[PDB]
């Protein structure tokens, strides 16, 4: 059996509009290791997008995380796209400085 | 206190090609130190730790003909799981191995772990007296017949009790002022508006290594379970971990709710509560 | 099934005529076809091979003719020479497991020699005083008889077997017949055995 | 370049059988296959540098062991008859589509028991004096008789030199009493020369049969002289 | 350091 990825959009430090960041957006517990995924800002795509090396963990399942360099706004909104066998069509999930 | 090493072996089978992509990253006390990829531009061991490169060439040249060796190993063994669930190669399958040994607090063997899994379910394990095997398909009991003839839990046991050992001896000497840290959670409880006369308390926790770690949320000395909303142990991205939990409260009576973390490399477990501005 | 079909099982094909061996596969998944060719006492090796791009490849005198569409391919031997007689095996590999070849059943094929000036006899070949057995020679007779065992236990007889005469450039069929019994006679010998009427008898 | 020595392997039913294959080429993988006649090589196993595949349907009949790159053996537990086949090993620098060098081959048989194993009586018969008369050759004819089993390598020696020239041997030996089994084998070999060169007393004439059967470690409990690893021959001048 | 697996699956 195919498991679907674990999504999580969050920045590295409490989001400070102003102040520098790390937009981060981890993928966990998919299986098989292929997955296609995209950092967005107002529905746009990043182009300095940097990724973690495949790992997997204890239960065999696959993770590896999205980071970009990226300075928060009140304005700007940003989400993370992803796509694997599971899914129908790609995943966004939307980016809370709350959560 | 205690150690280990392990080496997280994928091959995935590519369609209409002849090599599956092999990746194999080894790991001391779970954190990365060598890693190798076939994708790569030129496919050699790489280290992922800035003490390893204490290592001379002829280490990496020595492993590297390890990994190009394991890479047709995981390549046989791949088209042979074809023939045992009847399967297509113009499809894609996964092979995992978790090779390894964890060492006690004494700088001893405690256990030898070679764990397989074939398609992210578990396929043959070495048991614990690294004598038997554990098969868990019909498929995997031809395997366990197979490495039972030729003696290949014996080829593991040599390894895991001495090479294993011998190598993470050395490891730990060589970067003892990095390996051995426990990063303590740094806590704060956010207030949040929510619907009505509730307002949501979220006890964050960062900036934390492991990532093994516990969030507890009470009442008047009871804690709150199926009710308090937890998120998933996140890497920040500079080698620390994050993690919150978050509770419906009613504004008035939030001072009588207290928040509790439990992590390793703290004296006595944190707690706190919301602090108003 | 799921295997490499060879026909026919054996061929006897003339000197200079052009000898046809085919090949049938069923899996689409198979796109490298070599073709091994061993000889008695030793083991097959690569004569010519084919890729499943390629429909025709030539290499001398020896040429493979694939069809992808039917799944079918054959190898020709245009000048056929006795020096080919031997074991042909088509061969099949996918890239799942490039390593491994699949082989057919084989072909052994008989390339039967072309005589200039046929000459049948049955001679008789003295003993050495050490046996007890007579020994019976039929010699210089065309490809086209065929070798008959004796109705009798006790007289044996082997099969047709060529020889060549390189410095003479002259090659020859020739069959042995032998037995201890004594009414056994080279006249009454290969009298199972279809022999041309123009056999030569000597007085 | 790959050799497989010896060409024939004569055991007996539950005793060991090991046959050894030297490549001295450098090639990673080292293949093991099984030729039944008139069928396909099937592939038993094979050695990749170090790294060793059996077969699913095949493993519990055979094992192997690899020292060395340049030598690779083929181990057989307890001997059957459905062992009875040749075994042919091939070599290849690759694990993939280039070619696989194969050995001249190993062909075993083994039997129930070692008692009819018999070596063969090799006597040559001199040419023809109407064949020399009515043709301007001369035809020499072999004749190896009453030997067990199959196992036989004919050669012709003429003034000490091995010659391939004019050389007829049958590919099969021919069964003395085929009508039931366990039976001995005969087979014949043909030496054409010129009239002159046999009427000539100063040529010499030499038919040698390699005789494969039981090895100097070998059981043996019978009255009857051992059928071991043997030379058998037959000598011919010729008459003016 | 690593370790080479022997006979295959």
């Amino acid at each position: 059996i195919q498991r679907t990825p674990k999504i999580q959009v969050y920045s590295r430090h409490p989001a400070e509009n102003g102040k520098s960041n790390f937009l981060n957006c981890y993928v966990s517990g998919f299986h098989p290791s292929d997955i296609e995924v995209d950092l967005l800002k107002n529905g746009e795509r990043i182009e300095k997008v940097e990724h973690s090396d495949l790992s997997f963990s204890k239960d065999w399942s696959f993770y590896l995380l999205y980071y970009t360099e990226f300075t928060p706004t009140e304005k700007d909104e940003y989400a993370c796209r992803v796509n694997h066998v599971t899914l129908s069509q790609p995943k966004i999930v939307k980016w809370d400085r709350d959560m | 206190g205690p150690h280990s090493m392990r080496y997280f072996e994928t091959a995935v089978s590519r369609p209409g090609l002849e090599e599956p992509r092999y990746i194999s990253v080894g790991y001391v006390d779970n954190k990365e130190f060598v890693r190798f990829d076939s994708d790569a531009e030129n496919p050699r061991y790489e280290p992922r730790a800035p003490w390893m490169e204490q290592e001379g060439p002829e280490y990496w040249e020595r492993e590297t003909q390890k990994a190009k060796g394991q890479e047709q190993w995981f390549r046989v063994s791949l088209r042979n799981l074809l023939g045992y669930y009847n399967q297509s190669a113009g499809g894609s399958h996964t092979l995992q191995q978790m090779s390894g040994c964890d060492l006690g607090s004494d700088w001893r063997l405690l256990r030898g772990y070679l764990q397989f899994a074939y398609e992210g379910r578990d396929y043959i394990a070495l048991n614990e007296d690294l004598k038997t095997w554990t098969a868990a398909d019909m498929a995997a009991q031809i395997t366990r017949r197979k490495w039972e003839q030729s003696g290949a839990a014996e080829h593991y046991k040599a390894y895991l009790e001495g090479e294993c050992v011998e190598w993470l001896h050395r490891y730990l000497k060589n970067g003892n002022a990095t390996l051995l840290r426990t990063d303590s959670p740094k806590a704060h409880v956010t207030h949040h508006p929510r619907s009505k006369g509730e307002v949501t308390l979220r006890c964050w926790a960062l900036g934390f290594y492991p990532a093994d770690i516990t969030l507890t949320w009470q009442l008047n000395g009871e804690e709150l379970t199926q009710d308090m909303e937890l998120v998933e142990t996140r890497p920040a991205g500079d080698g620390t971990f994050q993690k919150w939990a978050s509770v419906v409260v009613p504004l008035g009576k939030e001072q009588n709710y207290t928040c509790r973390v439990y992590h390793e490399g703290l004296p006595e477990p944190l707690t706190l509560r919301w602090e108003p501005p | 099934q799921q295997q490499v079909r060879q026909s026919p099982q054996s061929l006897t094909v003339w000197e200079g005529e052009t000898a046809i061996l085919n090949c049938s596969y069923e899996d689409s998944t198979f796109n490298y076809f070599p073709w091994y060719q061993q000889f008695p006492g030793e083991g097959p090796a690569l004569l010519i091979s084919i890729r499943s791009v390629s429909d025709k490849k030539e290499d001398g005198r020896f040429t493979i003719f694939f069809n992808k569409r039917e799944k079918k391919l054959s190898l020709h031997i245009t000048d056929s020479q006795p020096g080919d007689s031997a074991t042909y095996f088509c061969a099949a590999s996918e890239t799942s497991g490039s390593w491994q070849l699949i082989f057919g059943s084989g072909t052994t094929v008989s390339v039967s020699p072309n005589i200039q000036n046929p000459d049948p006899a049955v001679y008789q070949l003295r003993d050495s005083k050490s046996s007890d057995k007579s020994v019976c020679l039929f010699t210089d007779f065309d490809s086209q008889t065929n070798v008959s065992q004796s109705k009798d236990s006790d007289v044996y007889i082997t099969d047709k077997c060529v020889l060549d005469m390189r410095s003479m450039d002259f090659k020859s069929n020739s069959a042995v017949a032998w037995s201890n019994k004594s009414d056994f006679a080279c006249a009454n010998a290969f009298n199972n055995s279809i022999i041309p009427e123009d056999t030569f008898f000597p007085s | 370049t790959v050799k497989q020595n010896p060409r024939y392997k004569l055991a007996r039913v539950g005793k060991p059988v090991n046959l050894i294959c030297s490549q001295t080429m450098n090639h990673d993988t080292m293949y093991w296959y099984q030729k039944k006649p008139n069928q396909a090589p099937k592939l038993l196993l094979f050695y990749y540098d170090k790294i060793l595949n059996r077969e699913a349907d095949t493993f519990e009949k055979f094992q192997s062991s690899r020292p060395n790159n340049s030598f690779c053996s083929l181990y057989i537990g307890s001997a059957g008859l459905e062992y009875s086949a040749m075994y042919l090993c091939a070599s290849s620098r690759d694990l993939g589509r280039d070619t696989q060098y194969f050995g001249p081959g190993t062909r075993l048989t083994v039997l129930e028991d070692l008692k009819n194993v018999f070596p063969p009586e090799v006597a040559v018969f001199e040419p023809s004096e109407a064949e020399i008369s009515h043709t301007q050759k001369a035809t020499l004819v072999c004749l190896a008789t009453g030997f067990y089993p199959d196992h036989v390598e004919l050669s012709w020696w003429v003034n000490g030199k091995e010659v391939h020239s004019g050389v007829c041997t049958d590919p099969q030996p021919l069964k003395e009493q085929p009508a039931l089994n366990d039976s001995r084998y005969a087979l014949s070999s043909r030496l054409r020369v010129s009239a002159t060169f046999w009427q000539n007393p100063r040529n010499h004439f030499r038919c040698q049969v390699q005789f494969y059967g039981l090895s100097e470690n070998d059981e043996w409990t019978q009255d009857r002289a051992k059928p071991v690893t043997q030379i058998v021959s037959a000598e011919a001048w010729g008459r003016a | 350091a690593s370790n080479e697996n022997m006979e295959t699956m």
